[PDB]
């Protein structure tokens, strides 16, 4: 059982509708932390989590810090950009994207499990890290001439001090700092709802409330037999105050509601849940 | 080459007229990052809260568009999506069973 | 802290 920093940039130029865009979000988990939009007036990291309000008084330069950085890299893939445009011999008319996802997963006690570092250009693989984060593995042929740059300039051991160093020491700062929010387990809420069809035909939908995180195994059976095939499985949603949601439905014969069952496996679960409905 | 948005229209706790609660609409699952999401209330567009652009591991990206909503029985609730992968904006419905 | 940023 880990935890994880992740960090998540997105990159897109507007040609001819203004400079082009910067934003970045940060995870621990399944919670965001921290923001960053070049499109502000004056751009800053700002808190999106209450224990990064007590970041200032704990670390008084991390603001100043991170709004530096945050503010050089949108000008770095600005350029990027256009670097990556002529690399496919793009015109300047066309809108394109940069992503990128880097961060690390660390085991109970603080040992460091992988890094990453992974980029695409719309919406595609375009270059990442390696897992002994020691080499690049570009995509295409366009990326080969972003391999060879960073390759002779060993970026790989500077990804590999920050993946084994501040991201493992700010994940455990921020796993300690914000135990209250990070660390829960809180359990769904679960209840099964109705909606015959026809005088022949009925919908048993089976809910999951307020859980975090977002983790969840939702399953439906008949007489003990999984009906995985056979069901609606939603994607799982954010509730809107931090938590998630997902429900499952199956359309079963009428009036033999009571050989249906639905497993329910959660994290902060005493133990898997299996639910009927009853009148 | 465009990927199309999922769309999923819902209130965070089981609705009940008179009874506050938060209307949210989650798109989910599309590329280029441009969008325009807003919740309309009986045709009109309300005043809202955008969540922080993120994505998936799939590369594709996920919004969260919120506000505060009062159900009643005489108004309803949409939430209209435009995307590049659309040939029109799409309105979809909240229903008391989403 | 957010990582380094390498320039494509």
């Amino acid at each position: 059982g880990f935890h994880s920093l992740r960090y998540f940039y997105t990159a897109w130029s507007r040609p001819g509708s203004g400079e082009p865009r910067f934003v970045a979000v940060g995870y621990v988990d399944d919670t965001q932390f921290v923001r960053f939009d070049s499109d502000n007036a004056s751009p800053r990291a700002e808190p999106r989590a209450p224990w990064m309000d007590l970041v200032e008084q704990q670390d008084p330069q991390y603001w100043d810090r991170n709004t530096r950085n945050a503010r050089d890299a949108a000008q770095t893939y600005r350029v990027g950009l256009d670097n990556v445009r002529g690399y496919y011999n793009q015109s300047e008319a066309g809108s394109h994207t940069i992503q990128r996802m880097y961060g690390c997963d660390v085991g109970p006690h603080g040992r460091l499990l992988r890094g990453y570092d992974q980029l695409a250009y719309d919406g595609a693989d375009y270059i990442a890290l390696n897992e002994d984060l020691r080499s690049w593995t570009a995509a295409d042929l366009a990326a080969q001439n972003t391999r060879r740059k960073w390759e002779e300039a060993g970026y790989a051991e500077r990804d590999r001090a920050y993946l084994e160093g501040e991201c493992v020491e700010w994940l455990l700062k921020h796993l300690e700092n914000g135990r209250e929010t990070l660390l829960r387990a809180d359990p769904p809420k679960t209840h099964i709802t109705h909606h015959p069809i026809s005088d022949r035909e009925v919908t048993l939908r089976c809910w999951a409330l307020g859980f975090y995180p977002e983790e969840i195994t939702l399953t439906w059976q008949h007489d003990g037999e999984d009906q995985t095939q056979e069901m609606e499985l939603v994607e799982t949603r954010p509730d809107g105050n931090g938590a998630f949601q997902k429900w499952a439905a199956l359309v079963v014969p009428s009036g033999e509601e009571q050989r249906y069952t639905c497993h329910v496996q959660h994290e902060g679960l005493p133990q898997p849940l299996t639910l009927r409905w009853e009148p | 080459e465009p990927r199309t948005p999922k769309i999923q229209v819902y209130s965070r706790h089981p609705a009940e007229n008179g009874k506050p609660n938060y209307l949210n609409c989650y798109v989910y699952g599309f590329h280029p990052p441009q969008i325009e999401i807003d919740l309309l209330k009986n045709g009109q567009k309300m005043k809202t809260e955008q969540s922080d652009l993120s994505f998936s591991k799939d590369w594709s990206f996920y919004l969260l568009v919120h506000t505060d909503f009062t159900p009643s029985t005489v108004d309803e609730y949409s939430c209209r999506v435009n995307h590049s992968s659309l040939a029109a904006p799409h309105m979809v419905k909240w229903d008391r069973n989403n | 802290d957010f990582a380094n940023t390498f320039l494509l």
